[PDB]
RNA sequence: UAAAUUAUGGUCAAUUGUUAGUAUUCAUAUUAAUUUUUUUAAAUGUUUUAUCAUUUUAUAAAGGUUUAUUUUUGAAAGAUUUUUUGUAUAAAAUUUUAGGAAUAGUUAAUAAUAAUUUAUAAUUUUGAUUAGAUUGUUUUGUUAAUGCUAUUAGAUGGGUGUGGAAAAAUAAAAAAAA
RNA sequence: CCCACCAAUUUUUAUAAUAAAAAUAACGUGCAGUAAUUAAUAUAUUUAUAAAAAUAUAUU
């Protein structure tokens, strides 16, 4: 949970396991249904308008 | 040349395989 | 001399005209140490030879 | 007059900055077959 | 009320007169002010001879003193030519190689300590006719030597061979150096910077018993 | 070598240093298989040994009074187990051979 | 190059010295492009 | 090296006999070829192989040597019995 | 107070003591409640040591005898080493099983 | 194999203790405590019956 | 004639030890390999183990080894190797405690070059001066923790 | 840390000493005091007697 | 755009065999090694004592250790006596695996030996922990080579708390109190 | 000169009801390069006992 993470340093720099690329807008469209648009705002990248 | 033809020919078969499986579970 | 002939780039490595014609086109593309001295302005003696006044050919005459 | 940055957006690359990394030139190393040497195992050639 | 100079530009006082940059280069501009406060009352000129700021910086040289005058601080921006990922060394000798395979007469290449005594040495061994505007401090031209047609610079190469490594050279080294391949060599030059900043070739290393950074070969 | 050996860098050509430990690998440490001088004992004791300090020997008109190589079959190695030899430390070991012969 | 070593062919020895590389980026590189 | 893959370093294997027939020899080069099924346990694991039996037919032999071979003739085998 | 003393070996923060100054940043709540819950629990375990007789006697004999009969009282190299899990690893494992890792700091 | 070598006149001819160049070892100042006291106790050893 | 370092390390050997190992160790034999298990299932998560090993610290190939030539070495005079070092403050979570990363040099004389490795060190400050990002010496002592 | 930079940073702290005994200069002489005792010395820990 | 200055009034060369040291055969190796026609030799009772006792007789169990293991010391030496006599242990660098990730009797502080406390603790993608392999630091082989390829420095928690010091239950050429 | 399946042995990884690759002079099916019968190639999609193509772009 961004809001209130469980862990330090949620993203890593790693050659492995890089999950910045898996923060974009587009892989919340899957579960856009479920998704929290407030929680899409503050923590998402390249946002559309 | 006739090595990539092969590499093609060896990747359309597994992918046609692929969907034959598939098309299994189905 | 030593001469070390590597023909592992060339498509035919046996080939014996290779050998001969890297062999040849080495010996052509080497210069006499007269030719150096020559195109220097130096006397051919005093660039293999180790005599102290030979010192002075490799400065610059002022 | 106004500067409404956020540093937090700068370094989680927000918006998706691109620095165009370098290619082959850091992943080369050429051959190790032997040791370096100055002036390199073949100094001069002639083509 | 301390100002922090930071970096050789601020050090050295840039103007830094083109708006917003500071890697432009200015030695034009500089010179062409110090033109200005020249003095066109008897008001005797400079002469266009390379010059020294400091009287202590003459040449030793008697003869060689006739060539340079004593100027207060118009003697800085001297030249005419201007700069021509790789070290100075490297590409000093790819310069000269791909001109003395053009047959040019002269090459301009980069003013540094080490390629200005390169060029010395070589100018020493006989491998370069003479050189123009050597007392820039930014480049200088080298002028080729051309002896029945065929180029008296055979072979040049800088220890560097990639361009990213550097060698320290021992007196080990620079005595195989001069008795390479059993023969006693003054044939090829092989030139070293030493600790002293001063830039010989392997002849003087082993006479005087050194060693140094190596920086090229040529013959 | 670190510890317990007095070498301290490669024999021929080193990774760039800097400051004393340049001037050092190139003019100061010593060496031993430079021909024409020793290595220089520290001032002031070096000026009074000046022309001691060239060369080896100053004779070059030596006659050379020992057995003759073996030019054929030319052996590679010679381990004789000795008796009253006391040079067997020395005599031991991987040797370049490169001399007038 | 001794043939019990890091498989059977060169290019599996000549990767597994490049990982000791003393440049961060070709270590790096060769010790995680195959992985990848 | 991929050759001598059952040799396990040493210069030479040893291994008995379980079956023996033929096989062609790769083209252009026509005929039947002997070679015998070996197996043999090494470090309490059975192994089998097929090695060409150019060994004398006289008596009535239970175990064999394996040595290496090079002969590029026979698909899939490598090793040869000590005469 | 920014330097040591070479001559005496004394740290930037001996030689700051010795002259007076102060030296200290500013602490966060965390860094004060560390400094100062120490007198605090020595007031505390004073205080039922002084209150309870029978308890603090039957711990402290407790105590004592687990210590007394541990089975390596003896100071020998094995108990002297500063990081018995690290230096002694080859124990690791077969021999001893409290220690699951072999490595535990920056050494 | 190096059957009549000779060396440099220098070394015959060279003094005693000619050769230590003037090389500072610097110390803990714990380690000179040390020394010293170990040194002083050495000199102030009574000359009793061995020393 | 002049000997290398080799003969006296010889001589040590032999006044320590009757003789030196001199004895052809054959490094011709034949070293192998024999797998045990399945073909991608190695039992470790990290690392797996399917050829044999390079074993030794300072054996293996490419060589890696100390330079003492660097800034620690141009700036102090260290009685013992390590003894002296300057580094970065990284870190004073731990009451007292600076944590502090410092450079040292490795050699490799395959590729003839040098790089800058990283180590951590607890250093002590007793009256919680250092802040991160203060450039500081330090200095070998007692142990304390 | 990095070695080429030695002799700069050497040249700024000359510069950087000169200007401060030229400006600053020195207020008076200071009362030596009594130098204290250090916990960290080298070697192995001590017994207490 | 400095313009051809003029007793050309000294030519007579070089070699005398003398030196500042990694030098390259594409391999068939007058390179190293294992492999064929079956290589030998030395042993096992330590001693002394005040007699069912006491005194003197201290690393080759080998295991499977890559941020690792480093140490003689209160005995002896040893002297016409202290009064024990007597600072041994700790650091830095270098550390393996085709298909790479989390580790943990945990870090620091402490009026706390034998921690009822405090902390936003410690390890690690600069490659950790676990698992596999392997006795760590110019000793072997080979080459023109700062390359490649070897190596028993034989080293450590429950068996007796004795002893100055456990290493103490195979051996290993060793003189142990006239 | 010359491609894929089928047939025919068999070999490795694996022992999971796995799965996959590969070696193979004569079969049966479909038609596959060599300026070559058709601008070529690549990616993605689709049909047929699973061969051949079709469809849609990108590149030259
Ligand atoms: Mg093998
Ligand atoms: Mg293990
Ligand atoms: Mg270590
Ligand atoms: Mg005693
Ligand atoms: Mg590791």
């Amino acid at each position: 949970d961004p809001d209130r993470p469980h862990i330090k340093h949620i993203y890593n720099q790693t050659a492995l396991a890089r999950n910045l690329r898996y923060a974009r807008y587009g892989y919340f469209k899957r579960d856009m249904h479920l998704l929290d648009v407030d929680k899409l705002v503050r923590h998402a990248r390249l946002l559309p308008t | 040349r006739w090595l990539a033809r092969r590499f093609q020919m060896k990747k359309h078969r597994i992918i046609k395989r692929f969907r034959f499986r598939r098309y299994k579970l189905a | 001399a030593g001469c070390r002939i590597n023909l592992k780039a060339t498509n035919n490595p046996k080939s014996p005209t290779h050998t001969v014609e890297g062999v040849f086109e080495a010996v052509k593309a080497l210069r006499s140490v007269s030719e150096i001295a020559a195109s220097r302005g130096k006397v051919p003696h005093s660039l293999i030879y180790n005599i102290y006044p030979y010192l002075e050919e490799i400065r610059r005459r002022k | 007059t106004e500067w409404k940055l956020s540093p937090r957006d700068i370094v989680l690359r927000r918006f998706g900055q691109h620095t165009k990394p370098p290619g082959k030139a850091a992943l080369d190393v050429g051959s190790m077959r032997g040791s370096v040497i100055p002036f390199g195992r073949s100094p001069g050639e002639q083509l | 009320g301390h100002r922090l100079l930071h970096g050789k530009r601020e050090r050295e006082g840039s103007l830094f007169a083109v708006a917003n940059d500071v890697k432009r280069d200015e030695r034009l501009l500089r010179q062409q002010l110090n033109a200005l406060l020249e003095e066109e009352v008897p008001q005797t000129p400079l002469v266009d001879l390379p010059g020294v700021e400091r009287r202590r910086d003459l040449p030793a040289d008697p003869i060689t003193r006739l060539f340079f005058q004593h100027k207060g601080d118009h003697a800085l921006y001297y030249g005419t030519y201007d700069k021509p990922l790789y070290t100075p060394i490297y590409d000093f000798c790819h310069r000269i190689r791909e001109a003395t395979e053009q047959r040019k007469r002269f090459v301009v290449v980069p003013s540094t300590i080490e390629t200005r005594g390169c060029a010395r040495v070589m100018h020493d061994h006989g491998l370069v006719a003479g050189f123009r505007d050597f007392h820039n401090d930014r480049a200088f031209a080298v002028e080729l030597k051309y002896f029945q047609g065929d180029s008296t610079i055979n072979v040049i190469e800088p220890c560097s061979y990639d361009g990213r490594t550097e060698f320290e050279w021992s007196p080990k080294m620079m005595r195989r150096l001069l008795n390479t391949h059993g023969i006693h060599n003054r044939l090829v030059v092989y030139i070293c910077r030493t600790a002293d900043n001063r830039i010989i070739d392997h002849i003087h290393a082993v006479k005087e018993n050194i060693g140094g950074r190596g920086l090229m070969m040529v013959h | 070598g670190g510890p317990g050996s007095p070498v301290r860098g490669p024999g021929y050509y080193a990774p760039p240093m800097e400051g004393e430990h340049q001037r050092g690998y190139t003019a100061e440490w010593r060496d031993l298989r430079n021909p024409m001088r020793p290595p220089e004992f520290p001032t002031p004791w070096e000026r009074k040994y000046r022309q001691y300090a060239r060369g080896q020997h100053p004779s070059y008109d030596m006659v050379y009074a020992g057995p003759m190589p073996e030019i054929f079959p030319m052996r590679r190695d010679f381990r004789k187990p000795t008796r009253w030899d006391f040079h067997d430390i020395e005599k031991q070991g991987k040797y370049r051979t490169s001399g007038p012969y | 190059i001794a043939h019990w070593y890091c498989g059977h062919k060169f290019r599996h020895r000549f990767m597994r010295d490049k990982r000791f590389h003393p440049s961060l980026q070709a270590s790096h590189d060769a010790r995680n492009r195959f992985s990848k | 090296f991929l050759r001598m893959w059952f040799l396990y370093g040493c210069c030479l294997r040893f291994v008995l006999f379980v079956l023996c027939y033929y096989m062609s020899p790769r083209l252009p080069s026509s005929g039947n070829r002997r070679v015998l099924y070996a197996v043999f346990y090494l470090y309490n694991f059975v192994w089998m192989l097929r090695c060409f039996f150019c060994c004398f037919i006289g008596l009535v032999m239970s175990l064999f040597i394996i040595e290496g071979g090079g002969f590029v003739d026979l698909p899939g085998v490598k090793y040869y019995t000590r005469i | 107070g920014l330097n040591g003393c070479v001559e005496t070996g004394r740290s930037r923060s001996e030689v700051a003591r010795d002259l007076g100054l102060s030296y200290t940043r500013p602490l966060h709540e965390n860094e004060k409640k560390q400094l100062s819950h120490q007198a605090v629990y020595y007031e505390r375990l004073a205080k039922f040591k002084m209150e309870q007789p029978e308890a603090a006697r039957a711990m402290e004999r407790e105590r004592f005898v687990r210590k007394f009969s541990g089975m390596f009282v003896k100071m020998d190299i094995r108990s002297g080493a500063p990081d018995f899990p690290s230096t002694y690893r080859r124990l690791l494992g077969t021999k001893v099983v409290r220690w699951a890792s072999k490595r535990h700091g920056p050494n | 194999f190096r059957g009549a070598d000779t060396y440099s006149v220098k070394y015959c001819e060279q003094g005693r203790y000619e050769y230590q160049r003037y090389l500072m070892i610097n110390r803990f100042p714990s380690e000179y405590k040390k020394h010293f006291l170990s040194f002083l106790s050495n000199i102030r050893m009574s000359s009793g019956s061995a020393t | 004639p002049w000997w290398n370092f080799q003969t006296e390390h010889r001589q040590r050997c032999v006044l320590m030890y009757g003789g030196a190992r001199t004895k052809n160790t054959h490094n011709a034999n034949h070293r192998v390999f024999i797998k045990k298990y399945k073909r991608n299932a190695f039992p470790n998560r990290t690392r797996h183990h399917w050829a044999v090993s390079m074993t030794g610290v300072l054996s293996q190939r490419p060589r890696r080894m100390p330079w003492p030539y660097d800034l620690t070495s141009l700036i102090f005079n260290q009685p013992r190797q390590g003894s002296d070092k300057i580094g970065y403050v990284v870190g004073t979570s731990m009451l007292k405690t600076a944590v502090v990363a410092t450079n040292h040099m490795v050699y490799y004389p395959k590729f003839n070059q040098r790089v800058s490795r990283t180590k951590r060190f607890f250093a002590h400050d007793e009256d919680l001066a250092c802040v991160e990002g203060d450039l500081v010496h330090i200095k070998q002592c007692r142990k304390i923790s | 840390l990095k070695a080429g930079l030695l002799g700069h940073y050497q040249q700024e702290a000359f510069e950087a000493r000169k200007r401060f005994e030229e400006s600053t200069t020195y207020p008076g002489p200071i009362r030596a005091a009594t130098p204290g005792d250090t916990r960290f010395y080298s070697g192995s820990l001590e017994s207490i007697l």
